[PDB]
RNA sequence: AUUAGGGUUCGAUUCCGGAGAGGGAGCCUGAGAAAUAGCUACCACUUCUACGGAGGGCAGCAGGCGCGCAAAUUGCCCAAUGUCAAAACAAAACGAUGAGGCAGCGAAAAGAAAUAGAGUUGUUUGUCAUUUCAAUGGGGGAUAUUUAAACCCAUCCAAUAUCGAGUAACAAUUGGAGGACAAGUCUGGUGCCAGCACCCGCGGUAAUUCCAGCUCCAAAAGCGUAUAUUAA
């Protein structure tokens, strides 16, 4: 099977340059899809900048010194993703792994009693031998016995510490959700309608704080909290707000001719 | 409108960043060199960045990558401030170390460890390796 | 092989070879800038086709088209700070009437010329790249540089050259050293 | 698509016609395709008649869709 | 035919030594040179041709 | 005149390609004929013997016996004719000698006065003509 | 690539997909192969041999022979980018890697850019003959910097203490000067010969065209020529 990756192959997210390498870390498989992951060695070396090389990222990542979801992990292949807590005792750090309005992946600071919460979208939901519902979660996780009202599409926020599920949100219209693919990746908004195509591709309509109305496939949409108001985890600093692309470029210049 | 006065070099660290997993301290090095003949030694700048940082013993100091500005007068690199001097003989490249005096011998040629390695593999047990 | 080092042209031939009045506006064009050759005006005339090319394409869009107004504006903020365009003339349709010797102006040759610290064109060109002038104290050896506005009052003598606060030149120094070993 | 014909037992072809865009000349062409596709006993189709079919596992050589609905 | 003429011509032309002149500028100092001549040294009279390589009279 | 329906795109299409053909530029570069006929077989330039030294009459009004080499090509073993330029280049060449053989600028058609010669003597024992011409080098012993 | 637009043309070649490992077929192992620096056979080529026998597959890297108009080193290194793996680094204690990277060769192509700058005297100016002044790299070197190590760049010619332009000989070429097409009623030579000439044409004793000198024109560290292709 494939065990490379070239580096113009690789997701443009990862932040590699054209000029540095042939190749890329090429994701193991595991929580995350290959194309909708961060590699660790990735985020060890070219987003924290704890390692000048892969060397030294293989220094840091053996001996264990980074968790992801309250566990240590070895591998620099390993693929982290989506809501996935990545903590550094040693330097105390903490963040979640989430999308930014741009659709890049952005390390969100996170508090305590807050990384031992992470949000599963639930993919699947099947019976397993003696009649015991499993759910399957967007990072493959495999629930036991999940809420009675649990549903394809709804989200189970769960305790990675005491590996439990704490509460559940559906996936209904009014609800807050971000959008975790295609050209609207990062924006968050609520819940309009969804349209209904069965045997395709169902279609959410959505709309954010500032009243702005996109689309985008019911599968790429996450629900994360009951409305806008009150979300059940943090969001990156832009708070899933599209911006004009005119109205930036001015607001930078300004801030540029402002710090000089 | 020319003086002739003895050339001094002053240092200036940007991007500070502490590394408690490698037990180092890292930054990029400016170094300011108005009237210096040719380039600075990383060595003397080694002895100016443990002054300056308060470090006991310069040899923690690891400094690489010296790229001096086009027009003189500038030279900017990279350096790592160790917690000690194990730290620094134990997690820096030997290459590194080699050029601080503290690398190991160099390996025999790889053509000829190639050579042997071939040589071997028509062997059975106890003449591979001889 | 699998290098991913982009490069490009930025100058093309004229058409027809032998034009006399295109032969001699080019002749006067280097006499008075104190060019190297053909070549230094036709990278002028890509560069203007370029800006032309997409001023006249931005022109066509209706005016309230994002497209129109963000390339708008950025063309016009380049000219403005290159000093192409004066900041009076705040249109695109002013773009289209950009000439040669509007870019030719902005280059660090005549700009040092026109400042003053050269008797000529020539004699700015073998002082900019004989490292004896600064555009804020970076010093600047390409004759081709185009200077900005905000650059234009920072022009000066390089610290390291002897016409500026540096040390003794060439002669000065072989002379001295001759003065030393003969006595 | 239209039955183009039901001389198979169970199986009939479909025709789907279609314009097909040339580029150059701004200008349209006609097209068609031919499907097999097999037909339940509980339809009774025509030449002629239009069919909705369903993409379903390969049935035969050819077969690759069922038909559905005879309007 | 009669292939021995051939280069006649050539070796029958009396061979005349280039004459040794002081180098010309090289670059933009002789574009300037050129630049000076045609443009800075005469004034073009109104109605002439100007001519770059006039020669004497002759037949 | 021709059609202008709206979905008249394949009788449009029909008659650009049956009507293509009758360019002889273009018949020529989408056919084989010339290609087997061309004795460089599509090359620029092509590698040869040569076979003997040959005087060519200029075509009229002009006069003159324009000097050439019958060489045979090593890729095919064809024997062509091609031209030498420039007065004494002639006496660079010997027989059985080993030469570099080019177009004479035409694609093929026959230039100037020198009637049925379409290529030209560039190099020989591996030493450029218009070198041994100027002589900035000598021809190898 | 070419370029108003519409189009025309190229795509063996870096990334994606497919196929192959001299030609064919067959197969074991394995999660995955109809694998080829795995096996079995035949065909075509081949190597060793003590004649009994035993072998080989560069369309991997480097490099040979042929083929051609046509294309580099049998180099250094795992420092970076990755892969495999029983594997962090380190400590008697350094995984492999011609994948890859780095240098050598390289005027395919692309970018920046020298070959000189200011005067003074005489011969409105300008040329010429003088005579001065300063600057600078090419290059030569280093307390050194770079680099895995080197090499290139960059920095410097004292920080007490560092080499060097005057025919700046450190000397610019390639094509042209009837017309298309910028540039000579120039001077010799040759005399339908030699040759030039993409086309029109030139040369047969006063050659604006050949062979040369002089002068001039065009592009310039580049410039001709051939073929193909795009515009025309
Ligand atoms: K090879
Ligand atoms: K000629
Ligand atoms: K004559
Ligand atoms: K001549
Ligand atoms: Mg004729
Ligand atoms: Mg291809
Ligand atoms: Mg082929
Ligand atoms: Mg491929
Ligand atoms: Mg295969
Ligand atoms: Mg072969
Ligand atoms: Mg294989
Ligand atoms: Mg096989
Ligand atoms: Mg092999
Ligand atoms: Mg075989
Ligand atoms: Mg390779
Ligand atoms: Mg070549
Ligand atoms: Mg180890
Ligand atoms: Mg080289
Ligand atoms: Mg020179
Ligand atoms: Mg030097
Ligand atoms: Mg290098
Ligand atoms: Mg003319
Ligand atoms: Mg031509
Ligand atoms: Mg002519
Ligand atoms: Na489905
Ligand atoms: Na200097
Ligand atoms: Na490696």
């Amino acid at each position: 099977a494939k065990k490379h990756l070239k580096r113009l192959y690789a997701p443009k997210d990862w932040m590699l340059s054209k000029l540095t390498g042939v190749f890329a870390p090429r994701p193991r498989p595991g929580p995350h899809k290959l194309r909708e992951c961060l590699p660790l060695l990735v985020i060890i070396r070219n987003r924290l900048k704890y390692a000048l090389n892969a060397r030294e990222g293989e220094m840091i990542l053996r001996q264990g010194l980074v968790h992801v979801d309250n566990h240590p992990r070895r591998d620099g292949k390993y693929p982290a993703g989506f809501m996935d807590v990545v903590e550094i005792p040693k330097t105390g750090d903490r963040f979640r792994l989430m999308y930014d309005v741009k659709g890049r992946f952005a390390l969100v600071n996170l508090s305590e009693a807050e990384a031992q919460i992470k949000l599963m979208k639930v993919v699947n939901l099947y019976t397993a031998t003696g009649r015991v519902p499993v759910a399957v979660t967007h990072d493959g996780h495999r629930i036991r016995y999940p809420d009675p009202h649990t549903s394809i599409g709804d989200t189970i926020v769960y305790n990675v510490k005491e590996k439990k599920c704490v509460d559940l949100i559906k996936n209904r219209q009014g609800k807050a959700v971000i959008v975790t693919g295609g050209a609207n990746r990062g924006r968050i908004g609520e819940i309009v309608k969804v349209e209904c195509h069965p045997g395709a591709f169902n279609i959410a309509h959505l709309k954010d704080a500032s009243g702005a109305e996109f689309a985008t496939r019911a599968a790429n949409i996450f629900v994360i909290g009951k409305d806008l108001n009150n979300l059940q985890v943090t969001v990156p600093k832009q708070q899933g707000l599209r911006m004009n692309v005119i109205q930036e470029r001015e607001e930078r210049l300004i801030a540029a001719e402002a710090r000089k | 409108v020319f003086q002739k006065k003895k050339a001094e070099v002053c240092i200036r660290t940007s991007q500070f960043k502490v590394n408690k997993l490698l037990n180092r301290k890292q930054f990029i090095v400016e170094v300011n060199h108005p009237h210096w003949c040719g380039t600075v030694p990383t060595q003397l700048i080694r002895k100016k960045l443990a002054t300056l940082y308060k470090v006991p013993d310069a040899s923690q100091v690891s400094l690489f990558g010296f790229k001096t500005k086009f027009g003189g007068g500038k030279t900017t690199g990279f350096g790592l401030i160790y917690d000690d001097l194990a730290s620094l003989k134990r997690f820096e490249p030997n290459y590194r170390k080699t050029r601080m005096g503290f690398g190991k011998a160099r390996l025999p040629a790889r053509k000829s460890v190639k050579e042997r390695r071939n040589r071997n593999k028509k062997l059975r047990g106890k003449a591979k390796g001889k | 092989m699998r290098n991913y080092n982009n490069f490009n042209r930025v100058w093309k031939a004229p058409r027809r070879p032998f034009e006399k009045e295109r032969l001699d506006r080019e002749m006067k064009l280097c006499g008075q800038y104190g060019l190297r050759c053909k070549r230094e005006i036709w990278r002028v005339n890509m560069t203007l086709s370029k800006m032309r090319r997409t001023a006249r394409l931005l022109l066509t869009l209706p005016e309230n088209h994002p497209r129109r107004l963000l390339e708008g504006s950025a063309i016009m903020r380049r000219c403005h700070e290159y000093g192409f365009l004066d900041e009076e003339k705040d249109k695109l349709d002013y773009v289209l009437s950009l000439t040669v010797p509007d870019i030719l102006e902005r280059r660090l040759q005549t700009i040092v010329f026109k400042a003053g610290l050269a008797k000529s064109v020539h004699h700015a060109r073998v002082l900019i790249q004989q490292r004896h002038i600064a555009v804020a104290k970076q010093i600047v050896t390409i004759p081709s540089f185009i200077v900005r506005v905000s650059s234009e009052r920072h022009i000066a003598f390089a610290d390291a050259s002897p016409f500026g606060n540096g040390r003794t030149g060439r002669v000065k120094r072989v002379r001295a050293k001759a003065a030393k070993r003969h006595a | 698509g239209v039955v183009h014909s039901t001389k198979m037992h169970r199986t009939i072809i479909i025709r789907r016609n279609y314009l097909h865009f040339i580029k150059k000349y701004q200008r349209y062409q006609k097209r068609h395709k031919s499907l097999a596709v097999h037909c339940s006993p509980a339809f009774d189709p025509k030449q002629g008649d239009e069919v909705v079919i369903g993409q379903c596992r390969p049935l035969s050589k050819t077969i690759r869709y069922n038909v559905l609905e005879v309007v | 035919g009669s292939l021995a003429r051939a280069g006649k011509v050539k070796n029958q032309t009396p061979k005349v030594a280039k004459q040794e002149k002081p180098k010309q500028p090289r670059g933009r100092a002789l574009k300037r040179l050129k630049y000076t001549r045609r443009f800075l040294s005469k004034t073009v009279k109104p109605g002439e041709k100007v001519h770059m390589n006039k020669q004497p009279p002759g037949k | 005149t021709k059609t202008n329906g709206q979905n008249a795109a394949r009788k449009l299409v029909r008659l650009r390609c049956r009507n293509r053909w009758a360019d002889k530029g273009w018949k020529r570069a989408h056919t084989f004929s010339a290609r087997k006929a061309n004795p460089f077989g599509g090359s620029s330039h092509a590698k040869g013997i040569v076979l003997e030294k040959i005087g060519v009459g200029a075509k009229q009004p002009n006069s003159a016996i324009r000097k050439c080499v019958r060489v045979q090509l090593i890729k095919n073993d064809k024997k062509i004719i091609a031209f030498v330029p420039n007065d004494g280049c002639l006496h660079f060449i010997e027989e059985n000698d080993e030469v570099l053989v080019s177009g004479f600028g035409r694609s093929g058609h026959a230039v100037g006065d020198i009637p049925g010669v379409r290529f030209k003597i560039v190099k020989v024992s591996n030493v450029g003509l218009y070198a041994l011409y100027r002589q900035k080098k000598e021809k190898p012993r």
